[PDB]
């Protein structure tokens, strides 16, 4: 189905869907439209069911090896249960394994339900804004609202909301990626180019932006109709990126599975030599992988991340992939934009030069007319190029409140010069009403100006009045005369020098300035009727008449200045990359902190100390002003250089394409860095940097797509948050994953002292497998609630190289000193249990064979008393038991020291996160159940315990405690020394 | 570099060294609270367990009177235990004392202290477990076809039995039961077929009785009364049908004495004999 009015011309157009080309179809057929026709939304494409999603949950992570266990002890108890009674334990085991899987899977499961709830549900409010024109106004709607047949005006940054057939087209360049891959400027004709519906310029087809320039459509396809529609491709949604974060976590879990798995077979191969069943041998087995993997990592990971994508969006922001905070945590540069983020982006005109003299203003509240005389022919003339060469419109149907605030859609510079020739003149639509326009050049960062063709209705009728303003640097040197006095003379020294004393006035305050001039075209080369061409050069650019400049004011926000000393307090580089003038952009630094305080560049050192600019070394200088064009005209190597010896950078005069060179080189310096953007400019800097962010008011559409972050806020110590967020996302899964292999060591010891010294099993499968479910589970998502550290922000970015999720010093200290201390306490209860049952610690040396020989019923004890083989079997089960307690004790110390990595458990708090208290009432719960209940009817071997037995390893724990609490507080006592340097994970 | 791993390495070996030296310390004073007369708990042992001498191993008793390899291993295993009950070693007269051949109460050598160093202890004589002790018949009547097994109590420190009440008998009444210092113990067939095919059974114990006198109680603990003799029985089952799996269960009846369905060896014991043919 392929049925559209490319090839019809333009006159169809009013007759088939009966709407004007200017003014519109009016608010009754709207409302008729709207109940007709339906809203402009795509259907949304069924991904899963729920169902898959929950059963993936239970498949996903290790619980396949869970669900492996539990089939095999299962297929065991048949294979016992066929022969004879057996015993009813393998069955309750693997009841028991199937009921802690399906727990963990539905936790999670919910768990990142309701992260991609809030993801989505926060992602949606963000409203598609079209500029349709109804009645000869301009309003505002959402995209939702749009109809067909309707008229649209897309400039660039705003993505086109639906497929318009063009009727005006300025050199507007769109990007057709989205419907046909290519990235590159597409230029706009209005004229009918191809009979192929994609390939013609006069229409757009939805899910497409405007690289530059203005465009006119008329809607043609709505929703389902457009190409983009048409097509099954996905224009938004899951796109493809891979975090680094989930790499270094499927890394981690890959080795210590691998480490798990040589385990599990070199125990099963000693056991089978040391004459077990082979199905008991197989359960252990299954044990010792079950305790050795960190089960409930990703479960920790999902409610890591489903509280971080909560607490930005506390923050009022909004985030497209859960994982942007593990990538925004590591950012060690921070590239912003003056305008429109550190700024209010509102502006008021406050000061003007003409006539070589600075004219002052009320910057609010006036309530009279202007203090310089508007009767001088120079400050008429400037007036008049004000009015000329503005676009901006005041809202209709606003004229009624003040003037500041009437919203325009247009450039805010130019909204501000409205503004003011409102305030100061009559009615700048009458003037451009007399002053017909046959063309004008829309402004664009390449050219930096705005070029206007006028036909002018002065009794002087030249008839082609070239109008132009932008950089103040360029007109002038695009300018050979200046009127002064009204009467146009040659430039002179002395003009130039008043010029610049006054810029330099100006930009000390941190006040933008524009230049604005115009020229007579001559009769004789154009005459009347005359076809202007954009490629064709026509017109000279050159000798034109330099009035004067106007400043303007630019204040910026309340709480940037404290979070530029926040991102420089941990280490972050701030850039400024701003295309206004380095003057002001280097005060405008100085005042918000993006250059320090008795921090110099080049020019300043020449000046105090009134020497050769050349003649000073580069080194003295800690911060550096870079022009435009010296980035422009600048080797790679020579930018390396430059970032890599400079502490503080601002960037002048910048274009799109400078600011991917800077991107580029910032990432060749294996930097992370966040580029904040919010025209159509930034889109190549938002697409290439690593994080992407975009304002969420100031912002454009294209901004928008293109970041990966947006701020709703449009505060810049929403950054700061981001960082801080993600700073803690990686503490609290380093925290988790040192705390999970703390526990290792003691269940894999007391086999290896089983065989080695001949002990009797001091711990069974089953006393590990509950170690394992009931240890190891819960505190460890607990960890994940942990909060943000008081040294978090005052510590260095960490590289990505090297520093790394799971570095050996944690697998070190994990193991070797928590781990022992843990097996060593449990011993101990162990040895306590045996000797005060009767059998003293040197006399269980070697006893293994004769204590498991069931035709021994008279074992001789220390005492000189004869044990029958069911009373030491029941011995061992209450070692077992009290070895489970003291490990489950030593393990709340361990989760205790494991919720800080530098701070004391004073400065944190110890009822700071009440998950803790949670998991550690459970892990009370679950062995009170474990050894009053099945121990007063001994089952899993487990028996009742004694109250003494309890409180045995309570002094271990305490030791662990403040051993980990010493260590803590020597390396904070001593930074940088041996002992911080090695004690630190 | 070795400058910094000698420094490593010393830190390792300070941390190890004080980790030992606290679970040393912390054993240590675990130890203190552990008496060397008197062991802190018996929950495991109070009821003391019911076993028998020949140490058979699947709870099973099979030999061939005609190939004297069949019961070659149970009777050195009977003669092996029964070593330590021959008058030679019992000739001393410093450890060893000669108490009544009638049953008689328990005695108390006092509490258990350091103080008046190693006890005395009754001596055992072989010729008390008649038929099967050995020094009439070698071999015992394994070569003739009437296995003799020797039943003892397991040895439980400090521990006093006490016989059933007169009142109350559930054993076997006899006139000659004389249970205030005689602890009953009887071997009944295990079920309906064995009990009708067991045959004649013939208990040795002190003087005639059947059962463990009670004058050899309590135990002290093998430092104040090493070289202790526990009481023996002996048991001989006489005329059995061949070729048939015979099951024999032995109780001993007591107070103090208890039974669990969980240890089949506590206070009461299971055989399984069928001698072939
Ligand atoms: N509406 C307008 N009319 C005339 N000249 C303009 C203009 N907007 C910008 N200019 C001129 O164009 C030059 C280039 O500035 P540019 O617009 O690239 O900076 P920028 O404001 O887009 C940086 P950012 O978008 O990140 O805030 C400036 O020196 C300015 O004088
Ligand atoms: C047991 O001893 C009696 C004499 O006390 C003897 O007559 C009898 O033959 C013996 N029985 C066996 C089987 O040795
Ligand atoms: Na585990
Ligand atoms: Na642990
Ligand atoms: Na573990």
């Amino acid at each position: 189905m392929d049925l559209d009015d490319h090839r019809l011309s333009n006159t169809e157009l009013e007759q088939k869907y009966g709407t004007n080309i200017i003014q519109g179809l009016s608010s009754v057929r709207a409302t008729e439209l709207l109940a007709r026709d339906g809203p402009n939304t795509l259907t949304p494409p069924k991904q899963t069911p729920e169902i898959i999603k929950f059963l993936k949950q239970m498949v996903g992570g290790f619980s396949i090896l869970l669900w492996i266990g539990a089939a095999l002890c299962w297929i065991a108890f048949v294979i016992q249960y066929v022969n004879n009674s057996a015993s009813l334990d393998n069955v309750y085991l693997g009841a028991i394994l199937v009921l802690v899987v399906i727990l963990t899977g539905i936790f999670a499961y919910y768990q990142e339900a309701k992260s991609t709830n809030i993801m989505a549900s926060f992602s949606k409010m963000i409203p598609q804004q079209a500029l349709v024109i109804r009645d000869a106004e301009k309003k505002v709607i959402s995209a939702e609202q749009l109809v067909v047949g309707d008229v649209v005006e897309i400039k660039g940054g705003d993505q086109i909301p639906a497929d318009i057939r063009l009727v005006f087209s300025q050199g507007c360049k769109v990007d057709n990626s989205s419907l046909t891959g290519e990235s590159e400027p597409q230029a706009r004709s209005t004229e009918f180019t191809h009979e192929n519906p994609l390939e013609t310029k006069n229409i757009g087809f939805y899910s497409t932006t405007c690289l530059e320039g203005t465009a006119t459509g008329i809607v043609i396809n709505t929703g389902d109709r457009t190409i983009i529609g048409r097509i099954a491709s996905l224009a938004s949604g899951v796109g493809s990126e891979k975090t680094p974060i989930a790499i270094e976590i499927e890394h981690f879990v890959h080795i210590v599975a691998g480490v798990a798995v040589s385990i599990d077979i070199i125990f099963f191969i000693t056991a089978v030599c040391m004459k077990y069943y082979v199905l008991d041998a197989i359960i252990f087995l299954i044990s010792i992988i079950v305790a050795n993997v960190p089960e409930g990592l990703l479960a920790t990971v999902t409610v890591t991340l489903s509280l971080t994508a909560k607490r930005m969006a506390k923050k009022n922001c909004l985030v497209k992939n859960l994982e942007a905070v593990e990538t925004l945590g590591s950012t060690s540069i921070i590239c912003s934009d003056k305008t429109g983020t550190l700024t209010q982006n509102r502006m008021t005109v406050a000061h003007l030069w003409f006539d070589n003299q600075i004219f002052v203003a009320d910057t609010s509240e006036n309530q009279t007319k202007q203090a310089f005389d508007q009767s001088s022919g120079t400050w008429a003339s400037l007036s008049k190029i004000i009015t000329l060469c503005n676009r901006a419109e005041f809202r209709p149907g606003q004229e009624s409140v003040p003037i500041m605030k009437r919203t325009v859609v247009g450039d805010a510079s130019e909204t501000a010069l409205l503004k003011f020739s409102e305030v100061i003149l009559g009615d700048v639509m009458g003037i451009r009403k007399r002053n017909h326009k046959v063309a004008e050049i829309p402004f664009n960062s390449t050219n930096k100006f705005q070029l206007s063709i006028h036909e002018t209705e002065d009794p002087n009728n030249k008839r082609f009045l070239v109008v132009m303003k932008g950089a103040p640097e360029r007109i002038l040197e695009k300018c050979s005369t200046i009127m002064i006095n009204g009467q146009e003379q040659p430039l002179d020294k002395s003009s130039a020098d008043s010029f610049h004393t006054a810029y330099m006035e100006l930009g000390g305050l941190g006040e933008r300035v524009l230049g604005f001039c115009h020229l007579y075209l001559p009769a004789e080369q154009f005459p009347q009727s005359y076809i202007f061409d954009v490629d064709s050069v026509n017109f000279p650019t050159s000798n034109f008449c330099f009035v004067g400049l106007l400043s303007m004011i630019d204040p910026p926000r309340s709480t940037v200045p404290d979070a530029v000393s926040k991102c420089r307090s941990a280490g972050i580089k701030v850039i400024m990359v701003t295309g206004d003038h380095p003057i002001t952009a280097k005060a405008i630094a100085k005042s918000v902190g993006i250059i320090s305080a008795n921090n110099e560049t080049v020019e300043d050192i020449a000046k105090r100390r009134n020497i050769a600019v050349e003649q000073v070394n580069k080194r003295e200088a800690k911060a550096a002003v870079v022009t435009g064009m010296e980035l422009k005209d600048m080797t790679p190597e020579q930018l390396d250089e430059l970032l890599t010896n400079y502490q503080e950078i601002v960037f002048a005069r910048t274009s799109p394409q400078q600011k991917l060179i800077i991107v580029e080189g910032c990432q060749r310096q294996d930097a992370i860095v966040a580029v904040t953007g919010d025209g159509v400019n930034d889109s190549p800097a938002l697409k290439k940097a690593d994080i992407g962010i975009a304002m969420g008011i100031a912002g454009s559409d294209a901004a928008k797509n293109a970041a990966d972050m947006v701020l709703l806020d449009d505060n810049f110590a929403s950054i700061v948050t981001g960082v801080e967020e993600g700073r803690l996302i990686f503490d609290n899964l380093k925290k988790t994953i040192a705390y999970t292999l703390t526990s290792n060591i003691p269940e894999l010891c007391p086999f290896l002292i089983y065989i080695v010294a001949g002990l009797p099993l001091p711990i069974g499968t089953i006393t590990i497998l509950f170690i394992d479910l009931g240890t190891d589970i819960i505190p460890s998502i607990a960890l994940a609630y942990e909060k943000a550290e008081s040294d978090i922000m005052n510590r260095k970015p960490r590289h990505k190289k090297k520093d790394r999720l799971v570095n050996t010093q944690l697998a070190i200290y994990s193991y070797l000193h928590i781990g022992l201390m843990q097996a060593l306490g449990g011993f101990l209860v162990y040895f306590t249990v045996y000797a005060q049952q009767g059998f003293w610690p040197t006399s269980l040396i070697n006893l293994r064979v004769a204590w498991e020989t069931d035709d021994i019923n008279d074992l001789e004890d220390s005492y000189g008393q004869e044990w029958t083989r069911y009373q030491r079997k029941y011995l061992e089960w209450t070692g077992s038991t009290a070895f489970f307690v003291a490990i489950m004790i030593q393990q709340w110390a361990d989760l205790i020291i494991c919720k800080t990595r530098r701070n004391s458990i004073f400065q944190q708090g110890l009822f700071r996160n009440k998950v803790i208290w949670v998991g550690i009432a459970s892990q009370v719960i679950v062995a009170l159940i474990l050894s009053y209940g099945l121990g007063s009817v001994p089952a899993l071997s487990f028996t009742m315990l004694r109250v003494q037995y309890w409180f045995v390893a309570v002094p271990h724990a305490i030791l662990i405690w403040v051993y980990d609490e010493m260590r803590k507080l020597f390396i904070r006592l001593y930074p940088g020394s041996w002992w911080d340097k090695n004690m630190y994970y | 570099t070795g400058g910094s791993w000698f420094k490593i390495l010393l830190f390792y070996v300070i941390f190890y060294g004080c980790l030992a030296g606290i679970f040393i310390g912390t054993i240590q004073v675990m130890l203190l609270t552990i008496s060397e007369l008197k062991p802190t708990y018996q929950d495991r042992v109070a009821p003391p367990g019911l076993t028998q001498i020949p140490q058979i191993q699947k709870t099973e008793i099979s030999f061939r009177p005609n190939d004297p390899k069949s019961y070659e291993a149970y009777v050195l295993n009977i003669i092996r235990f029964l070593e330590k009950y021959k008058d030679s070693a019992q000739k001393d007269d410093m450890i060893f004392e000669d108490c009544g051949s009638m049953p008689s109460e328990p005695k108390e050598r006092g509490e258990f202290n350091h103080e008046r160093g190693e006890r005395k202890v009754c001596r055992f004589k072989l010729d008390w477990l008649g038929n099967c002790s050995g020094l009439n018949d070698e071999s015992y009547g394994y070569k003739e076809g009437k296995p003799c097994i020797i039943i003892k109590l397991n040895r439980v420190l400090g521990f006093k039995p006490k016989p059933p009440k007169n009142e109350s008998l559930e054993t076997y009444p006899l006139t000659m039961k004389y249970n205030p210092n005689v602890l009953p113990v009887q071997c009944t067939g295990k079920r309906d077929e064995d009990k009708d095919k067991v045959g004649n059974i013939e208990y040795f114990g002190m003087g005639g009785f059947y059962g463990f006198p009670l004058q050899y109680y309590p135990y002290y603990g093998k430092l104040l009364q090493p070289k202790y003799l526990q009481p023996l029985l002996a048991v001989q089952f006489t005329n059995l049908t061949l070729d048939t799996e015979i099951r024999i269960e032995c109780k001993a009846y007591g107070e103090n004495i208890g039974y669990s369905e969980k240890d089949r060896f506590q206070g009461r014991f299971d055989v399984k004999i069928e001698v072939k043919s």
